[PDB]
């Protein structure tokens, strides 16, 4: 069950920051966004991968902020218009000048 | 500001009566809670007078009559005695802060500064009146040039609130003047979203939309209206102007559009219209129709005045792009195609034939639709000697005139 | 508004005190102004403004629509008896 | 050739932080002004030899607002822009600021 899934990544990100540190707390983001692209809502995931990519602009050189451009681009591809999934193709393309960013990352 | 454009949807509303009691009675519970807390006392005047008769009768201004159903435009006693006391509180403090600033230094700007939140406290309890006069004051002394050009468009926005066609012109037109010298995209922008809203109360069309779709691409809302609005006028304004082959480009495929998806009623309503005109389906096309008028076109001021228009046109361009791609039709298929009847196709025809603008017959005897528009030299010759048949007589009046003098 | 283009006829014939006799002298033969005599016989002439947005003053450009009456009613009408033979055809 | 033989030796400095802040100033006009006031960014992260590198900046920046499909310049559209031009730089300083000696 959908349901269940998000559940136990909402009482990890609590958790992500008076146990762990910021690190796991913005992975786990990506995650809560990746689940209701699943679901079906869009203004959800959108505002997630927001959030992301404004604060973590800073701190961008992870491979797992890579995942947000990427995301982005899958989420204004099912809104239909391919100006701004192309746009943020692009994004990701800057943020992986890299070749030795993780494969997994390259594959997508 | 920024509570103009939301009381004056709502305030519209109650006074039609095609729309449904349960949508009205709605939006003035909303509307009341605002008019007390932004104290809209003067607007609520202008409201009940404007109309008058049906709605605007159940006040303590008017006596009462059974003719409106609203008893939420029904003034309080107790509203008139805080807006007084408001009217005050704020004023007040505004004059000390004119008389602290003449003394301190750079009083050219300062005392500028609090002319322009006179303007502001009097945009928020809507009366335009007092504020012409006090952002006159601020334009007239030295600020910054993009800060005139936010000034007028202000002052333009009062405009739109009374709904006066011919007040929001002459300031638009200062703004168009001032437009280059600031150079300002933000305020061209802006221009736009403005200027979209007075060319859509104009009958003119193409205009509205070549404002209004572009402005879809690049959208201000810093002291404008919502985008919910806008991209709704913009499908409308586009659907008639706009032919098929520009239609695909500038609307349907428009990403701007596509990205704000269906969330308003409205947006879903004409969204459909569109891609059925589109798609080249009749079916659907009456029922669609219906929908978009009941929902989009009367809530909506400045549609409600287009409202008949877009009727007969929506009707005369589904026809004409089957008109066009047949010689025949019967009057069996054509009518059952758009889901109608024969009985009833006969009258939608008998409206804009005789107008002439379909160019076709129907043969009541044989029961088809025959198709008659000329597309040869002869239609092309009659265009051709109406233009220099009004050159002939403006020779003629200017020639003669100098003759005599 | 008046034959061809009004604009160029305003603009082509203003007074002058040449003008002035002749304009007085072809006027009273025709009698009087018959735009401040009218008022007086009738007891107002009484223009719509309430009942059209397109006035009788004329805004912008006219509506040809308040000449019809409003067909949404007409077609609102139109789509449900059919809907009712439609279904039973 | 000998200083003061034809009259007037004068020296033009290469540009400042400071100068190199007013060259973007009066380009971003001709532009469409940045949206978050991001002129800094670009003057602190660099500064040229040239009053060309800085215009080159203006120019760079619009291929790229370009293609996204927006006007009006932003940081990101300037963060790709200073960028490109420091990127013909930073590769002939990494050669003497890296294996040597």
């Amino acid at each position: 069950s959908l349901d269940d899934q998000i559940f136990v990544c909402e009482k990890s990100i609590e958790f992500a920051k008076r146990e762990k540190r910021v690190f796991l707390k913005h992975s786990l983001s990506i995650k809560l966004a990746t689940l209701h692209y699943q679901k079906k809502q869009y203004k959800d995931s959108l505002a997630l991968i927001n959030d992301l990519l404004r604060e973590f602009k800073k701190l961008d050189d992870k491979p797992s902020l890579v995942d947000v451009h990427l995301l982005e681009s899958k989420v204004y591809h099912k809104l239909r218009n391919l100006a701004k999934s192309k746009a943020s193709l692009t994004a990701a393309r800057t943020a992986a000048n890299s070749i030795y960013c993780p494969t997994q990352t390259v594959a997508e | 500001r920024v509570p103009n454009y939301e009381v004056s949807e709502k305030a519209f509303l109650l006074t039609q009566s095609k729309v449904s009691i349960e949508q009205r009675k709605e939006a003035a519970e909303f509307v009341l809670a605002k008019i007390k807390e932004e104290e809209m006392a003067p607007y609520y005047k202008y409201l009940c007078e404007e109309y008058l008769v049906n709605n605007g009768q159940s006040d303590l201004e008017h006596d009462e009559k059974s003719d409106s159903l609203n008893e939420w435009i029904k003034f309080d006693q107790e509203l008139y005695n805080e807006l007084c006391k408001k009217n005050e509180s704020k004023i007040k403090e505004l004059n000390e802060k004119i008389q602290k600033l003449e003394e301190d230094d750079e009083g050219e700007l300062e005392q500028a500064q609090a002319w322009i939140n006179l303007g502001e406290y009097y945009a928020q309890i809507g009366d335009k009146d007092n504020a012409e006069k006090t952002l006159g004051k601020s334009l007239s002394k030295a600020i910054s040039t993009g800060a005139k050009i936010d000034v007028m468009l202000t002052i333009a926005r009062l405009g739109f609130f009374y709904n006066d066609q011919l007040y929001v012109k002459e300031k638009l037109e200062a703004v168009n003047s001032m437009i280059e010298k600031g150079g300002d995209w933000e305020r061209r922008n802006r221009y736009k979203t403005y200027y979209g809203i007075h060319c859509l109360a104009v009958r003119n069309f193409k205009e509205a939309a070549k404002l209004l779709v572009d402005s879809l691409a690049t959208f201000t809302s810093i002291e404008l209206t919502s985008y919910e609005s806008i991209a709704t006028y913009a499908s409308v304004t586009g659907l008639f102007t706009l032919e098929r082959t520009d239609l695909k480009s500038k609307v349907i495929d428009s990403p701007e559009l596509l990205s704000l998806i269906s969330t308003t009623a409205a947006l879903q309503s004409i969204s459909s219209l569109t891609i059925s005109l589109y798609a080249s389906d009749y079916a659907s096309y009456f029922p669609y129709l219906l929908e978009t008028y009941a929902n989009v076109l009367i809530p909506c001021k400045y549609l409600n005045r287009h409202a008949d228009f877009f009727v007969r046109e929506m009707r005369r361009k589904v026809y004409a792009q089957l008109l066009e791609s047949y010689k025949t039709l019967s009057l069996k298929s054509m009518a059952s195609a758009f889901g109608v009847s024969v009985a009833f196709l006969d009258n939608d025809l008998g409206k804009f034939i005789p107008n002439k603008q379909l160019n076709c017959v129907i043969d009541r005897v044989n029961g088809i639709v025959e198709t008659n528009r000329p597309d040869n030299k002869n239609a092309q010759y009659h265009l051709l000697v109406k233009q220099g048949d009004g050159l002939l007589t403006k020779l003629q009046k200017y020639g003669a005139a100098v003759r005599l003098t | 508004m008046s034959t061809d283009v009004a604009a160029a006829q305003a603009q082509s014939k203003i007074d002058l005190t040449k003008k002035k006799n002749e304009e007085i002298n072809k006027k009273s033969l025709e009698e009087d102004d018959e735009f401040e005599d009218f008022p007086i016989d009738t007891w107002a002439n009484g223009e719509t403004i309430k009942s059209n947005a397109v006035t009788q003053t004329n805004i912008w450009e006219e509506n040809w629509d308040d000449v019809e009456v409003d067909d949404d009613f007409t077609n609102e009408l139109k789509a449900e008896l059919d809907r009712y033979k439609r279904e039973n055809q | 050739l000998r200083p003061g033989r034809i009259d007037r030796k004068i020296e033009f400095p290469p540009p400042s932080v400071a100068a190199r802040a007013e060259i973007l100033r009066i380009h971003s006009r001709k532009m469409n002004l940045t949206r978050g006031i991001n002129l800094r960014k670009v003057a602190e992260k660099m500064n040229g030899c040239s009053g060309a590198d800085v215009k080159g900046v203006c120019t760079e920046a619009g291929m790229y607002a370009l293609r996204e499909r927006r006007i009006h310049v932003t940081q990101e559209d300037f963060e790709l822009a200073v960028g490109k031009v420091m990127n013909k730089n930073q590769e002939t300083a990494i050669s003497v600021a890296k294996l040597f000696k």
